[PDB]
C-alpha cells in the first residue's frame, strides 16, 4: 500500500538517528536495502567508490568505519528487486532484531570482580529488561519483567532485585534512573 | 561430594555478604546510610584491615588445595568465607561513619569487588575440586581468579589507607 513507505521511513530514520541501535553489519545490510530504494538496482559502474555520502546511510557512530564495500555487497545482493519490496525487507529485517522497539539508556556497569566501569546499553520493553553491548549491539543478557521483584532509582543509579531468580542485584550508574524506573513500573502495573 | 558442600555453603555466604553490600550502597547512594553507633572508626578499620589481610593470606593456599587436595579445599573455602561476614559488617559500619560520600561509596564498591572476586575464585576452585586431572581451561580460569582477587585486595587496601588518613584512624 502506502503505509509501507511510512513504516520504512520510520524504521530507517530510527536506525540512522541512533534510536534503534544496531550492529555495524546490520547497519550495512540496512544501507544495502536503502541503496536499492534510493538508487534502484545496483550497477558496478555507477554505484562506485565515493558515490554514497555515508552520513545519510549509517548511524553516526559507524560513518568513520569504512563501510562502503559491504553496503555495496548488500546492494548487489538485492538485484532487480523493486523499491516496494526492498522497502519491505528492510522493515522485516528491523522487525527481526531483538533491539527493535526497545527503549535504551547508556549506563555504566561495574565489572564483576573488578573496580572498573564499562559503558552499557540497558533496554526496556513490554516483556523484558536487557543488557546490550555498546559496540556490537549483542544482547548479552535478558530478564523477564516477571522476574523483577523490586527496583530503586537514585539521582546517580538504578538497581534491580530479581529476588530468588538470581543471586545479586543488578545495578548501573545513570542520571536517568527515574525514567528507567517509570518505564518499568508502568509496564509491570500493566501486566495486571 | 568431597569439599563440595563446603564450597556450596561458602558460596551462599558470599552471595549473602554481597546483598548486604548492595543494600548499604543503595542506602548510601541516596544518603540514608545511618552512621553506626556503639563502635569506633578505629576498631572498624582494624576489623576491615585484619579480615582483608587474612583473606589475602588465604588465596594461594586455597588455589593450591584446589589443584590437588579435595579434603583441604573444603577447609580452606570455609576459612575464606568466615572472613567475609566480619569484613562486610565492618565495611558497612566504616562506610556509614565516613563523611565524604565518594569515599563512603569507594569503600562499599571495593569491598563488593573483593567479594565478587572471592566468589569467582570459589566457583573455579569448586569446579577444580581436589581432582588434579582438571582441564587446562580450569587451570587458566583459576589462575585468573587468583590474579583478580589479588588486584581486588590491592585496591581495597589502598582505599583503606586513604579513608584511614581522612578519619585520623591510626
Amino acid at each position: 500500500p502506502v503505509q509501507l513507505n511510512l513504516l520504512y521511513v520510520q524504521a530507517r530514520d530510527d536506525i540512522l538517528n541512533g534510536s534503534h541501535p544496531v550492529s555495524f553489519d546490520k547497519a550495512c545490510e540496512f544501507a544495502g536495502f536503502q541503496c536499492q530504494i534510493q538508487f534502484g538496482p545496483h550497477n558496478e559502474q555507477k554505484h562506485k567508490a565515493g558515490f554514497l555520502d555515508l552520513k545519510d546511510f549509517l548511524p553516526k557512530e559507524y560513518v568513520k568505519q569504512k563501510g562502503e564495500r559491504k553496503i555495496f555487497q548488500a546492494h548487489k545482493n538485492c538485484g532487480q528487486m523493486s523499491e516496494i519490496e526492498a522497502k519491505v525487507r528492510y522493515v522485516k529485517l528491523a522487525r527481526s532484531l531483538k533491539t527493535y522497539g526497545v527503549s535504551f539508556f547508556l549506563v555504566k556497569e561495574k565489572m564483576k570482580g573488578k573496580n572498573k566501569l564499562v559503558p552499557r546499553l540497558l533496554g526496556i520493553t513490554k516483556e523484558c529488561v536487557m543488557r546490550v553491548d555498546e559496540k556490537t549491539k549483542e544482547v548479552i543478557q535478558e530478564w523477564s519483567l516477571t522476574n523483577i521483584k523490586r527496583w530503586a532509582a537514585s539521582p546517580k543509579s538504578f538497581t534491580l532485585d530479581f529476588g530468588d531468580y538470581q543471586d545479586g542485584y543488578y545495578s548501573v550508574q545513570t542520571t536517568e534512573g527515574e525514567q528507567i524506573a517509570q518505564l518499568i513500573a508502568g509496564y509491570i502495573d500493566i501486566i495486571l | 561430594a568431597p569439599g563440595q558442600l563446603e564450597c556450596e555453603t561458602a558460596i551462599a555466604a558470599l552471595n549473602s555478604c554481597l546483598r548486604d553490600l548492595d543494600q548499604a550502597s543503595l542506602a548510601a547512594v541516596s544518603q540514608q546510610l545511618a552512621p553506626r553507633e556503639g563502635i569506633s572508626q578505629e576498631a572498624l578499620h582494624t576489623q576491615m584491615l585484619t579480615a582483608v589481610q587474612e583473606i589475602s593470606h588465604l588465596i594461594e593456599p586455597l588455589a593450591s588445595a584446589a589443584r590437588a587436595e579435595a579434603s583441604q579445599l573444603g577447609h580452606k573455602v570455609s576459612q575464606m568465607a568466615q572472613y567475609f561476614e566480619p569484613l562486610t559488617l565492618a565495611a558497612v559500619g566504616a562506610a556509614s561513619k565516613t563523611l565524604s560520600h565518594p569515599q563512603q561509596m569507594a569503600l562499599l564498591d571495593q569491598t563488593k569487588t573483593l567479594a565478587e572476586s572471592a566468589l569467582q575464585l570459589l566457583y573455579t576452585a569448586k569446579e577444580a575440586g581436589g581432582n588434579p586431572k582438571q582441564a587446562a581451561h580450569t587451570q587458566e580460569a583459576l589462575e585468573e581468579a587468583v590474579q583478580m582477587m589479588t588486584e581486588a585486595v590491592e585496591d581495597l587496601t589502598t582505599t583503606l589507607n586513604e579513608a584511614a588518613s581522612a578519619a585520623g584512624v591510626v
